[PDB]
């Protein structure tokens, strides 16, 4: 009864057909990581008694992000050769 | 070999700034325990001031550390 | 007297004082370059 | 209630705890007394 | 940008106009040695 | 005119993984479907040395369980303290 | 001493600028008094 | 082998590393409501807290830099903070970042210094009343010990920061080495490590405190 | 190279001129913690006497790591 | 071998900073005869800060120490 | 030539004089802060005579630096 | 041989150190005597507390000479 | 030759007497700040025993520094 | 020849651990003084004990320097 559904809604025969109904332009860039945010933020954060998990994430997020930045410079100390 | 036992050398000579520290240690720690020795009352504000002496004097002791690992390690 | 002209405790001759040494200083660097 | 509201309700049911902007433009809009 | 004016020229302005007129000049300061030193060693490196 | 909040959003668990997933997966598996996936994910991660080990693994520990140890120890009373702030504006107003 | 290949000193001075200058002069500038 | 850490990074060739510098921007939000959740009102306080501390001795002129004096120690907190993980890059240790943090804020406090209070400001170069007997060796040393002011500003927190890093990749290094042979060693020099883990998070607060303090009191001068 | 053998040599040396620093640092500091426990009512200016006399004392030590590394790398 | 030379040498003239150890004992122990002569009571407390200073400035101490034995010869 | 070699390590271990300037100086500074608790009313006297030690022990302190500077850029 | 002589070298250049022994006992019997003149009532007591520094610092100084001589007999 | 290396060595080494000076100068004007902080029916007297250890320590750092100036210009 | 330098500069470094013996009877002498001029009753003490301290303070600087002459003839 909708073109548009959550990406876990559609189907994958119509699922370019979800592919090609949504938008692309950097505003529509924008107004995606701010839904991401605030999803976030309202569902483990804004709570009269939020606790470690409601920060915990982004920080063990940070934390593979700086590794996987750092990969390359890595693979010249491996313990064994061939794995 | 020559520019190694050099940085060697540079590295042995740089270990020493550490004793300000270790002296600016001791003798603030007997300021402490003086002052409360005669106002026990006030032992939160005498001990504050006491680690933030610590640490400006272990900042220095690491300053030399650090700049021996440099000349070691990495020139 | 010049002690009073060229005082130390007040504003006033502190400033005429560093100003008189600047002036000093300025003059003998620029004597000096010559050589 | 309270927690409904926020600070421009609170200029509103209180104007006396305005953090009036003239005679402190600045922040925190008021002295440290 | 008209969102961006809205919400960084609003609240700042008294800011930059008042009071920090005294730190730009020191940012162009920063600048001029800034300047300076990347252009000695640019000179340096380019000789070897 | 604005609006309330829950009493404790998204439960959790280890304090890191939403448990959400489990559920997602209980008609499969049910239980220990998620755990042994883990447990492979990093012991693969492990293997083939896509993350190698060094001293960085070891200061990472160290800050990890200081943590830990804060938390576990510290957590309720800084909730009840900044709960008190709060209570404590209310009435000072109030 | 990596600090001294100058070659990316613009750009790190220019961020820390529009960060220490903007950023928190908004957000600290919403902080309330009791 | 190890000042990798310092390296400026770029996953490819782009500008990233103006990234690593505006993440804590958003560990302290901003609120909206009246009343707020916790990670809000604990931070609030807190600044409370250390405003009405510091900013006591200031005339009232002076206390227009409130903002600024604590944004400079929050942002410096937070960065000095994040740098700790494992894998996380610290963007003051990269020299240049202080000397743009130190430098403008010196030479404009010099400069409202000169701008007003001109034979006094001139004036705080000859302590009072001093001997006449000296009186250039004394205005010499207090002008040259002016200037000295933003060096070591930042080259202070600068290496102070570096230091604290090398030392724990060293000594996690030299742990690994030792497990090769033995097992006690290993967990003296982790024990140890958890010490220094303790102490770099007390200084990497602490030189933001003596730093935006230093600022404070320079405006107290010149003001 | 000797040539450059002796910069380090001469760095290493220079290192130790901080240690008048550490020395003064400490004993201000604890001669803070006595005039603070005596009169505990000047607390104020009994700070703003410490490290006026603190940044004084590391600026004398500064200039000679600043030194050092000149000498290296010039 | 001359780096085998240097490595004596940075051992030798690396295993200085025990000055700041000494001196800081010195400090804090007259502190501890003064503040006790003056009141006998809190003798506990008191030589509790003083063992505090005891430890801390033996840990410069074998931190000077420790990087001697580093470079001395295992690296 | 190993001549200028000597030439900078001779500044750079002369430079050392410095340390001494820094102690003395910290040491003046703590008993101005307590000699100003117990007589809060010559503050004036009190910061002159002050000074004049600063002065003498500053420079003192940077003839040694002097020294290095000159015999490296002149001897 | 070259290493011959930074054998002595540095087995000489290893007792720098009890520069740290001298300035402890002077402070500390300095303090000692204070306390004799100060509260008489104290003597064996803060005696006790001055053998201990002596034979700290002491102690600290003659490890140090110890290892200028394992430099020594290398 | 390298009796210049030698020399200039030796120089900038026993130059480093003059920390001494520094430190014993700094102690001095401290103490006296503090002996007419509590009694200051005594300026001149005081002074004059100021001087007096101000002029003594300057030049049992003064025969070195001099002395050194001796094996530059003199050998 | 290289062991004669060598022991040259090692005892022109190992006469160096004498400068905190020095401090350290000078300190011990400024604390008798104003030990004695609390209680000017118990003089004798005081100089005993101050007389020891400085045999060993002197001790330890002996100790060092007769380092530096068998350094010399070692
Ligand atoms: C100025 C003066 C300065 C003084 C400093 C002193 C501190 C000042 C106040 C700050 C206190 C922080 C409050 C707090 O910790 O939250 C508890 C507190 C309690 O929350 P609650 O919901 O009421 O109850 C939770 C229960 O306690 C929950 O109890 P539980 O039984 O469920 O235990 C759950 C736990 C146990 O579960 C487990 O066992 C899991 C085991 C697996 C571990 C995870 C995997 C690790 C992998 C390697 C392990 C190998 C071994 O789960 C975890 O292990 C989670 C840890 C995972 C790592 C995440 C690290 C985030 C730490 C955040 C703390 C912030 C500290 C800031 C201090 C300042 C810096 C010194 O939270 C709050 O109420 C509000 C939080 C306010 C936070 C303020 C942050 C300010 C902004 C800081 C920005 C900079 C970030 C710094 C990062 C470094």
């Amino acid at each position: 009864p909708l073109k548009d559904r959550r990406l876990l809604e559609v189907k994958l025969g119509e699922l370019p057909s979800w592919i090609l109904m949504r938008d692309f332009t950097p505003s529509g860039i924008a107004g995606a990581f701010q839904r991401g945010y605030y999803r976030y933020y309202n569902k483990y954060v804004n709570v009269k008694k939020g606790s470690v998990a409601g920060l915990s994430m982004v920080l063990a997020a940070y934390v593979v992000f700086n590794y996987c930045r750092s990969y390359k410079e890595l693979k010249h100390e491996r313990l064994r050769k061939y794995h | 070999d020559i520019d190694t036992a050099a940085k060697f050398i540079g590295a042995g000579a740089a270990t020493v700034g550490v004793a300000g520290s270790g002296a600016g240690i001791g003798t603030v720690f007997g300021s402490l325990i003086i002052g409360y020795a005669r106002n026990p009352s006030l032992k939160q504000q005498l001990f504050s001031y006491a680690i933030l002496g610590f640490a400006l004097s272990e900042a220095m002791g690491l300053f030399c550390l650090m700049v021996a690992f440099l000349i070691l390690f990495a020139m | 007297g010049i002690k009073k002209y060229f005082n130390s405790y007040t504003l006033t001759g502190r400033m005429n004082c560093v100003l008189a040494t600047y002036g000093g200083i300025a003059l003998l660097v620029l004597y000096f370059k010559l050589r | 209630p309270f927690d409904q509201m926020t600070i421009e309700d609170l200029n509103e049911v209180f104007p006396e705890t305005k953090l009036d902007k003239k005679k402190y433009p600045y922040w925190p809009h008021r002295p440290i007394e | 940008l008209q969102s961006l004016i809205k919400n960084v020229w609003i609240p700042l302005k008294p800011y930059y106009t008042q009071v920090y007129q005294e730190i730009w000049v020191g940012m162009g300061l920063m600048g001029f040695i800034v300047y300076k030193i990347r252009s000695a060693d640019k000179r340096s490196k380019a000789l070897k | 005119p604005v609006p309330p909040l829950p009493e404790h959003g998204g439960k959790v668990r280890l304090g890191l993984i939403p448990e959400e997933f489990f559920q997602f997966l209980y008609p499969k598996t049910g239980v220990t479907g998620p755990y042994v996936l883990g447990t492979g994910l990093i012991l693969y991660l492990l293997s083939k040395e896509i993350y190698v080990i060094t001293a960085e693994t070891f200061s990472a520990i160290s800050t990890i369980g200081v943590l830990v140890y804060i938390v576990k120890k510290y957590g309720a009373s800084i909730g009840a303290f900044a709960d008190k702030l709060n209570e404590q504006k209310i009435a000072q107003l109030e | 001493m990596p600090q001294l290949d100058t070659s990316t000193w613009f750009i790190t001075i220019t961020s820390m600028i529009m960060t220490l200058f903007i950023l928190f002069q908004l957000k600290i500038s919403n902080y309330s008094y009791p | 082998n190890l000042f990798a850490s310092f390296i400026a990074p770029t996953m490819m060739g782009l500008p990233i590393v103006t990234l690593i510098i505006m993440f804590p921007s958003l560990l302290f939000p901003t609120p909206k409501r009246l009343i707020n959740n916790r990670t809000i009102s604990i931070q609030q306080w807190l600044i409370q807290l250390t405003s009405k501390q510091m900013m006591a001795i200031h005339n009232q002129k002076g206390q227009t830099w409130s903002l600024m004096l604590m944004s400079l120690i929050m942002f410096i907190g937070s960065t000095n903070i994040l740098g700790l993980l494992p894998h996380s890059f610290t963007p003051t240790t990269q020299l240049s970042m202080n000397l743009g943090m130190a430098i403008p804020l010196w030479s404009a406090t010099v400069f409202t210094g000169f701008r007003y209070k001109t034979k006094t400001s001139l004036a705080h170069f000859l302590p009072q009343g001093t001997p006449a007997l000296l009186i250039p060796m004394l205005v010499i040393i207090e002008t040259i010990s002016l200037f000295i002011q933003p060096v070591a500003l930042a080259v202070r927190l600068t290496a102070n920061i570096t230091a604290g890093h090398l030392l724990i990749h060293l000594i996690g290094g030299a742990t690994l080495a030792l497990l090769n042979i033995n097992t006690m060693t290993a967990f003296i020099t982790f024990t140890i490590l958890i010490l220094l883990t303790i102490l770099e998070f007390a200084v990497a607060l602490i030189q933001a405190y003596v730093f935006t303090l230093l600022v404070s009191l320079y405006l107290h001068d010149n003001t």
